[PDB]
RNA sequence: GAGACUUGGGCAAUGUGACUG
RNA sequence: GUCACAUUGCCCAAGUCUCUU
RNA sequence: CAGCAGUCACAUUGCCCAAGUCUCUU
RNA sequence: GAGACUUGGGCAAUGUGACUGCUGAU
């Protein structure tokens, strides 16, 4: 693998 | 603190119910459960100050951790009026005694401490359990299993089951573990544990306002992808990582102890080999989990930790492996940084480039962590940020910290607001990254967080329980939640309002995490359902519950005084006891455990134990029991192990072994051993090893009685016996001058006085007697003249002659004396001898037949002198006269006769133009009418001295008496004449000074014979011997190769043994107070030094399994003056010692004369009249002449007088007065202080070592039962006394020597003694700080014996080579020659500091600065500029190296040669001015 | 040769201070 | 192990008186 | 007595991973 | 797989004691 896979900036602090 | 401590709405009823019965409270953290515990103490504060023995009580506050112990100590000190005892291990508790514990209990009304401390306090029964009013239990949810809370709670059943202390349980979470299903099955375990009901606040809704202080935070979660993608470089680095694992498996490190799995399955690698494996496994886990940039700092941690491990490595083999690991870690760092630098070609913005490289190489989980923190903070105020971040592992904490610093620095929005911190549990990792271990930061990270310096808190599970922290505004759980209690307490750590709880979860494991969180929610909601649904009933009568719960394990053991041994605690005490054994080079100090094979169960206990495991315990090679003990049949390996340990402890204690207090068993008693192996004879005198006296000079001045010598007892002759007469020779030393004519001529005359003895005498050497004219040498006749008492009247006449001589001619008499013929103590007669037939002298019976009554001087009148015949001129030549007209009765010695002078005499200097007749008429004409015989005769006379104690050396000086003295002439008829010749009178004056040396000379001869018989010296020079005359102790203040020492030369050869001169023994007898020319004091120093050397060597040889401290503290009592006094008293010596200064006129009893026998009987046999009669009563016994010289007893009037003397003393102010000081000499009693008896003991030792050498002196020391003989072999020589072991010798072979001895020939080139065994040298050069001390020891043991060796050698050299120095300056210079500073100067001059092996911070610089100072000062001995500290180690290095040199050949001559070669300049420089 | 007597010097046994190992 | 300062005893230097003519 | 630091053994609670045994469901 | 139990490596927290090493003051 050349490099890691970037992840999306946006998300949600979903209630658990 | 404050008055706002008014209780919350719930605590009052809680403490109310806690009084009725045992209770446990379940409230969330931050609700003041500590305060309600303090309230419980307040309610139960009735009986605190009263002592236990009077019925008083106290309380006990149980704790879990030392940090929480300090926290609760602060919490109880802030708002209580009692006194609290902060008890923590590793100090005090293991060294305290019952007195200190009880005294602390007397003052402290409540105590706080960890669980095991209270376990040891209670099981060992320092105080009764009933002495505690209440017991406070923190973290009661741990009260299950083998945890110490349950172990202590077990003690309640076996103890007195009445008036039991109250127990209260406090916990934020009630259940620990994942067995949360059917929680009622878990609550009842803790309930029956404390036999108390669980209680929770019923008004939760109304009291939730207080719970706002512990508000439930909002619960959110972040999901991240967990794709299984890994970079190439990881697969590369793993290859050499596993290669290093394989290579380390092939390492050649030294031997290691037994290590294997918990259940004793196949072996496991040692700690020094598996620690690096574990560290690399953790590093790989971190790298895989958190990303490459995380590894970029994890690797730095690995290097900075392997560097510390290398620095702390003792063996050289470990250093190479750590260097290889360090190189591999450097390579890993190189690859990581190479990957990072191969990335980051896109942009030149260094801050943005660093931020984007942190974002990129980070794993998606850590990336989500980063952006979640960024969006949570978003450059808000620092005071708004207060949170805890919980991860799993310690290196995880450190790595996350290291990457978070870089991430914060890479973002200006977070640079000024985030200040992270980290700390972990007991595995204390260094909190620094770029520096070696040199940090000293007293304030812990918790204190730093409390100060507000740090805002973001990274922490492991250490902060989940117990520690109270500010109410943080956020909680981020980076790692997945795994346990219910951890989740509950983590959610409770967001204790403030508006707090946020953030959990990070994987995308592909999100559903199971949600399910698990929901399960925890249901469990937490169901925790309170058991108490809510509980039927309202007490928790008391079910004792069977506790009995069954506590009887499942192994039953305990109890004995007298209430001491109880916990079976679960047997392993610790067994290991502690087995660690006290003297280890070998690689001896194992732990029991060896070996489970028996399958078919070996029935070989011991039978077929009944097929499934029940049985294991044997193997004792170490130096245990008290060398056999093995087998376990009872148990269903599991761990229970079998604990049962075996418990049985081994029981067996050890049943022998006296296993310390009663259940301890490694061994202390002051080790001493007791040797002690009584020695001080056993103290008990018969009222003393013991533990008894000391420091008041009223008790056991310091003791009364002793004296016995006559063996040759004067029953020496009185009788009728029809062969009597022996030894004449006395007086040789004049002073020249014949005008002032010394008479003292020469009349003292050289043949007429002498001699002693009549019924026994034989040895040959007595000549001694000097100092008189006014000079010195006189006296010698006794070697061969006596045999005579026989042929008639009773002859013996009576001789005894009367003796009595009247002692009564008159010397005036040494007292009114109460009686002429003694019955008592045989020091009884003999003195008689004069004259030529009767040939050269041999027979009895001068003319003297005895005339001088029964001495001529009484009387006045003669003119009529009497007219009738008196004219005296012939020869009637006065040599006779004694005295003037009767004068009141003086003093005798007058005739010097010159006058046949050519007339009473109308010639002129004189004073009475010029005057005659003696005119002078006598003018001066004494009142009592002379006229001189009738006034023609043809006068006499020239000179007086004689009155002094008797002719011991003073300088009393005989004549420098100022050389001046002119008048010539005195008397008229004959006016002075009364004695027929006694002054020839015998002049010699007879010296008699007491003869007898008071003859006494102690016979005593010294007896002692010499005893000490020559016990040491079997009966050779030629000891039977036909000739004794050298008396020597003079001048130092009594009364006016290249080496020369072999004379003290040791008579040890390997017998020709050099000088015969023990009687003068030496006499000097050893005479104390300082005797006021004589010789003394014991000089020999005392040498004797003491020899005693010290012998004691140290003997103790270090018999007890090679002890430490130098115990050896010193035992030889102190062995050599103490208290021991020597009792030893010599046991030797019954004191009857033969010379202390008093010979006061003859008052205290020296005459030999054949003593006070009446009835007085002796009724005043010595009666204890009620032992010392009630004083000298004032004795002097009144002026008995009659027949009542004193023939009858031998007192009359009735004198009987009443001396029987009422004591009563009159008891009826006057004389009552209670001391009648023992020099007035108890009648029975021969003498008062001598212990400093005399001891000093005489080592004086005899010094004489013996001087005359017979070291070997015979050490052999004689055995006679005094101080150096007790060994049972296996009685004893051996002082040399070749085989001593050594695992502390005086290196425990490595010759191959490992050179690895510790970099240079040996370069030390040889200056020392000069080629070692044949370098182990002693290595042990002497091994400093305690060196890492080898844990397996090999230190140089202290060799230093201890080298000190004594050097001390004795220097003392002997300064003794023998300087004959006229008072012990003072002599041993004073010794101290200058044995001082630590001059030893350091010797060490630095000979450059021994190169080879000294040590590892310490100051010590590294002190030696260098001191050697530089000495080189700059030119090796100038201080015995200084800018107070430079002396390296006291170097002196101890020399003190151990001297012993190492000695032990390599066991010869003292080579040791002294080496010492002289070392010390040659100092023994020539110090002797001049002896710098003090 | 001895005592009486004072000035100072020298030596050894008790109390304090301090040094060496 | 040894030294310095305050208390008894011994032996001297100075000088004095008494005793021995 | 106090501060700081080093080495090593043993003890307890809980936790996941792998393997195996029995009861038991399938 | 549930339940009973065990083995082994692994993780975190807790605690004891032994050994020696500093530094300052008494």
């Amino acid at each position: 693998i050349d490099r890691y896979e970037q992840v999306s900036k946006d998300f949600e602090f979903i209630k658990i | 603190e404050d008055v706002e401590i008014k209780p919350r709405g719930y605590q009052l009823r809680l403490v109310d119910h806690l009084t009725k019965s045992n209770g446990i409270v379940y409230l969330p953290t931050g609700s003041g459960k500590t305060f309600v515990a303090i309230l419980v103490l307040k309610r139960f504060s009735q009986d605190f100050d009263k002592p236990i023995e009077s019925g008083g009580k106290r309380a006990l506050f149980m704790c879990n951790t030392v940090e929480l112990a300090r926290q609760q100590a602060m919490a109880v000190r802030r708002c209580t009026n009692f006194k609290v005892g902060f008890y923590v291990g590793e100090q005090g508790v293991d060294d305290w005694t019952r007195g200190m514990w009880s005294d602390e209990i007397k003052k402290n009304q409540v105590l706080v401490g960890t669980a095991q401390v209270f376990l040891d306090m209670v099981t060992q029964t320092y105080v009764a359990l009933s002495s505690l009013s209440v017991v406070i239990i923190d973290e009661c949810h741990h009260g299950t299993g083998h945890h110490p809370f349950r172990e202590f709670m077990r003690l309640f059943t076996i103890a007195n089951q009445t008036k039991l202390p109250r127990v209260v349980g406090l916990t934020g979470v009630l259940i620990k573990g994942n067995e949360i299903t059917n929680v009622a099955t878990k609550l009842k375990e803790l309930e029956i544990t404390y036999r108390g009901n669980i209680i929770t606040v019923s008004d939760t809704k109304e009291m939730e306002n207080v719970m706002l202080y512990a508000t439930k935070p909002t619960e959110v979660m972040v999901s991240f992808p967990h794709q299984e993608q890994v970079l190439t470089v990881t697969r590369l680095i793993s290859a050499e990582i596993e290669k290093f694992y394989v290579s380390l498996d092939l390492m050649n490190i030294g031997v290691q102890p037994i290590r294997r799995s918990k259940s004793l399955q196949c072996l496991r690698d040692p700690s020094k080999k598996s620690f690096v494996k574990q560290l690399f496994n953790d590093f790989l886990y971190q790298m895989k989990e958190y990303g490459i940039y995380a590894a970029s700092i994890a690797i730095i941690s690995l290097i900075v930790e392997f560097d510390i491990k290398r620095r702390q490595a003792e063996t050289l083999s470990v250093k190479l492996m750590h260097r290889t690991a360090l190189t591999l870690c450097e390579k890993i760092r190189h690859l990581l940084v190479q990957k990072l630098q191969d990335m980051t070609y896109d942009d030149d913005d260094d801050n943005v480039n660093t931020e984007e490289v942190i974002m990129n190489f980070s794993t998606p989980k850590v990336q989500r962590f980063l952006m979640s923190l960024k969006v949570s903070f978003a450059d808000k105020d620092p005071k708004d940020i207060c949170c805890l971040v919980f991860v799993e592992r310690r290196y995880t904490c450190k790595c996350i910290y290291g990457l978070l610093l870089n991430y914060i620095q890479s973002t200006p929005e977070l640079r000024n607001v985030l200040t992270p911190q980290f700390m972990v549990g007991r595995n204390n990792i260094s909190p620094d990254f770029e520096s070696v271990l040199e940090r000293k930061w007293q304030k812990s990270a918790i204190q730093q967080f409390r100060d507000g310096n740090a805002n973001l808190m990274i922490c492991s599970s250490v902060l989940e329980e117990g520690i109270d922290v500010q109410a943080c505004n956020h909680v981020f759980i980076l790692d997945p939640v795994k346990t219910f209690n951890m989740y509950v307490q983590s959610k409770g750590r967001a204790r403030t309002t508006e707090a946020k709880f953030v959990l990070f979860t994987a995308d592909k494991e999100r559903e199971k995490t949600i399910q698990q969180i929901y399960q925890y929610r249901k469990a937490h909601n169901d925790i309170a359902e058991y108490l809510k649904d509980r039927v309202l009933e007490k928790t008391e009568p079910e004792l069977y519950e506790i009995k069954g719960h506590f009887q499942d394990d192994i039953d305990p053991f109890t004995n007298e005084n209430g001491a109880v041994l916990l079976p679960n605690n047997a392993l610790a005490i067994l290991h502690r006891y087995c660690q006290t054994i003297p280890t070998d080079a690689f001896g194992f100090v732990i029991p060896w455990f070996h489970v028996l094979q399958e078919d070996e169960r029935d070989r011991i206990f039978g077929v009944s134990a097929k499934g029940k495991h049985v294991i044997s315990i193997n004792m170490p090679v130096n245990c008290m029991l060398r056999d093995t003990i087998y376990s009872d049949p148990m269903d599991n390996v761990k229970t079998a192990k604990i049962s075996a340990a418990f049985k081994a402890c029981k067996v050890l204690y049943s022998l006296g072994e296993l310390n009663e207090r259940f301890v490694p068993k061994t202390l002051k008693e080790r001493v007791a051993s040797i002690a009584d192996v020695h001080f056993e004879h103290w008990n018969k005198y009222g003393d013991s090893v533990t008894a000391t006296v420091n008041k009223a000079d008790k056991s310091k001045d003791r009364t002793y009685k004296t016995e006559c010598p063996l040759e004067f007892y029953d020496a009185l002759p009788r009728v029809g016996e062969i009597c022996y007469a030894y004449e006395i020779f007086l040789e004049p030393q002073f020249e014949s001058c005008e002032y010394t004519e008479h003292m020469y001529l009349n003292l050289q005359t043949p007429r002498n006085y001699a002693i009549l003895l019924r026994n034989k005498l040895p040959r007595l050497a000549e001694m000097p007697l100092f008189s006014n004219q000079g010195k006189l040498h006296v010698r006794v006749a070697n061969a006596p003249l045999e005579v026989i008492i042929q008639n009773s009247e002859q013996l009576e006449l001789l005894h009367q002659f003796h009595g009247m001589v002692f009564r008159d001619i010397l005036k040494i008499w007292h009114p109460f004396f009686v002429l003694d013929r019955r008592s045989k103590e020091n009884s003999y007669l003195v008689v004069p001898l004259i030529l009767g037939a040939g050269e041999q002298k027979c009895f001068d019976w003319e003297l005895m037949t005339n001088f029964r009554r001495l001529p009484q001087s009387h006045g003669s009148n003119v009529q009497q002198r007219e009738q008196q015949p004219a005296p012939r001129p020869e009637d006065f030549e040599g006779k004694i006269v005295t003037q009767w007209y004068a009141n003086y009765d003093k005798p007058m010695l005739v010097t010159k006769v006058h046949r050519e002078l007339t009473p109308l005499s010639y002129m004189e200097k004073n009475q010029q133009d005057k005659t003696y007749y005119e002078f006598t008429m003018s001066k004494y004409g009142n009592r002379i009418g006229d001189v009738v015989h006034k023609d043809k005769f006068m006499i020239e006379v000179r007086d004689l001295t009155e002094q008797l104690t002719f011991y003073v050396h300088n009393r005989g000086k004549f420098n100022a008496k050389s001046k002119a003295k008048m010539k005195v002439i008397l008229i004959p008829e006016l002075c009364f004449n004695f027929n006694f010749p002054g020839d015998l009178w002049l010699k007879l004056i010296f008699l007491p000074s003869i007898l008071n040396r003859m006494y102690f000379l016979l005593h010294a001869e007896a002692l010499r014979k005893r000490f020559n018989t016990y040491l079997n010296l009966h050779l030629l020079p000891f039977n036909g011997t000739d004794y050298m005359p008396r020597p003079l102790e001048i130092d009594y203040s009364l006016k290249g190769k080496v020369k072999p020492l004379l003290i040791l030369q008579k040890t390997v050869s017998k020709e050099h043994i000088t015969p023990a001169e009687q003068g030496e023994f006499l000097a050893a007898i005479t104390a300082s107070s005797a006021a004589d020319v010789f003394d014991m004091e000089r020999l005392e120093i040498l004797g003491d030094s020899f005693l010290k050397l012998s004691a140290t060597l003997y103790l270090a040889s018999k007890y090679s399994d002890w430490n130098e401290g115990t050896l010193t503290e035992v030889k102190s009592k062995l050599v103490s003056n208290r021991n020597l006094l009792f030893c010599l008293i046991d030797a019954d010596i004191p009857k033969t010692l010379n202390t008093i200064q010979f006061t003859p006129r008052y205290t020296w009893l005459p030999p054949g004369i003593s006070l009446p026998h009835n007085v002796l009987a009724l005043w010595r046999e009666n204890p009620e009249f032992a010392k009630i009669i004083g000298p004032h009563n004795l002097r009144d016994l002026a008995l009659g002449d027949e009542e004193s010289l023939v009858k031998g007893n007192c009359s009735d009037i004198n009987y009443n007088r001396f029987v009422e003397g004591c009563r009159a003393n008891g009826q006057s102010f004389y009552a209670g007065a001391d009648f023992s000081s020099e007035v108890n000499f009648c029975v021969g009693l003498v008062t001598i202080p212990n400093k005399v008896i001891a000093d005489t003991l080592e004086a005899l030792l010094g004489v013996i070592v001087k005359n017979y050498g070291l070997q015979h002196a050490f052999k004689m020391l055995e006679y005094f039962k101080i150096c007790r003989a060994d049972i296996d072999k009685p004893l051996t020589q002082l040399l070749n006394l085989e001593l050594g072991g695992k502390k005086m010798r290196a425990n490595v072979n010759t191959t490992e020597i050179d690895g510790f001895l970099i240079n040996h020939y370069y030390l040889e080139k200056n020392l000069g003694y080629t070692f044949k065994d370098r182990r002693y040298l290595l042990q002497a050069l091994t400093h305690p700080s060196y890492p080898t001390n844990r397996i090999t020891g230190s140089y202290q043991e060799l230093e201890f014996i080298g000190d004594a060796i050097l001390d004795f050698l220097i003392s002997a050299y300064i003794f023998e080579n300087n004959t006229k120095m008072n012990p003072g300056a002599l041993t004073d210079l010794r101290s200058a020659l044995v001082n630590n500073t001059t030893l350091a100067c010797i060490c630095v001059r000979h450059r021994l500091h190169f080879f000294i092996l040590a590892e310490n911070a100051k010590l590294s610089e002190i030696i260098s600065k001191f050697v530089n100072f000495q080189e700059s000062q030119g090796h100038r001995v201080t015995n200084m500029s800018t107070n430079v500290d002396v390296p006291k180690a170097l002196g101890d290095v020399l003190e151990a190296l001297i012993a190492a040199v000695y032990l390599d050949c066991r010869d003292l001559q080579r040791t002294w040669e080496v010492i002289f070669n070392l010390f040659e300049p100092e023994l020539q420089e110090f002797t001049r001015k002896v710098p003090i």
